[PDB]
């Protein structure tokens, strides 16, 4: 999965 | 409610205790009671709220994806049933936060308004991850609008290295790729966001540069996996 | 009860799903409903029960020790209050298991009887870790008796390399050191247990030797930290 | 803490 914050 | 007999200050104290103890369900619960005292949250309080609920919902999403993947390779009702049980809990937590945002928090300072609108888009995103049918893209529109309004405010009122602005755009980019079926705009905005932070790197702040450089690395990481 | 309309087999299936998803609260809940169908548990089912409740209670103990240590360095009522809240939840989970053991499980095969009696001593140990006063050593006696009865059965009916026998003795040794204020018997039994496993290492089993060699290493590790 | 299983 791509990164989120 | 559950925490209405407790002083707001004690609720903040115990949210922090629960974070040290990794009791994120308790942490969210104390922070919700604090929000419900009706006063706004400081920057530090805003972040205690986001952390708590992100851990809670993050563990629910991790479980949903496990079961959902098991449910795909399996194609007895037990896996559907249990997936659906976790799904319904995840939806309940998102609704809790979204109701806290619309009922108490959104309403203010610009960093404040961006922060909450990015949360609204984020938890609308997590609902979209499990939704279907007419309910679904009703959710996608809700997420997009929250993100879009937050992007406009941050471009106008925040410098391009601000960690909320950067983090907002990282997540809106991911929304485009993973939810809105548009890898194009996802990549564009991720690269625009990074390039513009570097163009004005002199705007990094003593108080937050560690955060900005980290999000900037995450923006590059997503471009690397999308190219 | 909560799970009484569900087939026992489906409850076992979903306990395993919950383990893959790291939903140990759900796992314990499905296993409790399975126990409550009134049939005995196989070796594999026994281990699903222990795993579930060990993770649940293990996280509660980790949180209790954090707060308790904060509560010591601090010597506002908020830390006591919150420590006490987690303490009361930990006690509730122990009582749940101990009631499951006395009401349904203990009752059988020798490996079976040892297994449950070691759990009774273990969860009596965790109550002892947070108890005080007259309630306290009432608990310590309960733990010791459960452990002692399990030691006698395992010496008589199990080989010295059996992983339940070894694991039982590792934990009884820890009970002596950390609960009963007797580092002497703790060290003795740990060394006796290891030495006797090595004396008859030919008794290791195709199905379980990996487990035995691991517990034997843990016995040495505890002697190393106690010498 | 010492090891238990
Ligand atoms: O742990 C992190 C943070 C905090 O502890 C904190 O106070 N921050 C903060 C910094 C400057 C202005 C306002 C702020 O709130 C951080 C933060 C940054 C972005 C986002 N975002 O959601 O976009 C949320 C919080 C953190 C989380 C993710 C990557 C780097 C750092
Ligand atoms: O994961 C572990 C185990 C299982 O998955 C499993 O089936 N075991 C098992 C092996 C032989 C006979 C009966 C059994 O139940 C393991 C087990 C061994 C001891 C204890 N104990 O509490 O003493 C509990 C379970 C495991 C846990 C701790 C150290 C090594 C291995
Ligand atoms: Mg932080
Ligand atoms: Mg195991």
């Amino acid at each position: 999965f791509p990164a989120t914050v | 409610g559950a925490m209405g007999s407790m002083e707001r200050a004690s609720l903040i104290q115990k949210a922090k205790l629960a974070e040290q103890a990794e009791r994120y369900e308790d942490m969210a619960a104390f922070m919700k009671g604090a929000v419900e005292k009706g006063e706004e949250l400081s920057c530090e309080e805003r972040n205690l709220l986001s952390v708590a609920y992100k851990n809670v919902v993050g563990g629910q999403r991790a479980a949903w994806r496990v079961l959902s993947s098991i449910e795909q390779k399996s194609n007895g009702p037990e896996v559907r049933e249990y997936r659906e049980k976790v799904e319904t809990e995840l939806q309940g937590v998102c609704d809790t936060v979204l109701g806290l945002l619309d009922s108490h928090l959104i309403k203010g300072d610009a960093e404040s308004r961006v922060f909450y609108l990015k949360m609204k888009g984020d938890y609308y995103r997590y609902l979209a991850e499990v939704a279907t049918g007419d309910d679904k893209k009703r959710i996608i529109d809700s997420a997009r609008s929250a993100y879009q309004e937050a992007m406009d405010i941050s471009k106008k009122e925040m410098p391009p290295t601000n960690p909320i602005r950067l983090g907002l755009a990282l997540n809106f980019s991911v929304f485009h790729y993973e939810i809105a079926n548009s890898p194009e705009e996802a990549i564009s905005l991720a690269k625009t966001t990074f390039d513009e932070a570097m163009a004005d790197l002199h705007t990094l702040s003593e108080d937050s540069y560690k955060d900005s450089t980290l999000i900037m690395q995450l923006l590059r990481d997503n471009l690397t996996l999308w190219t």
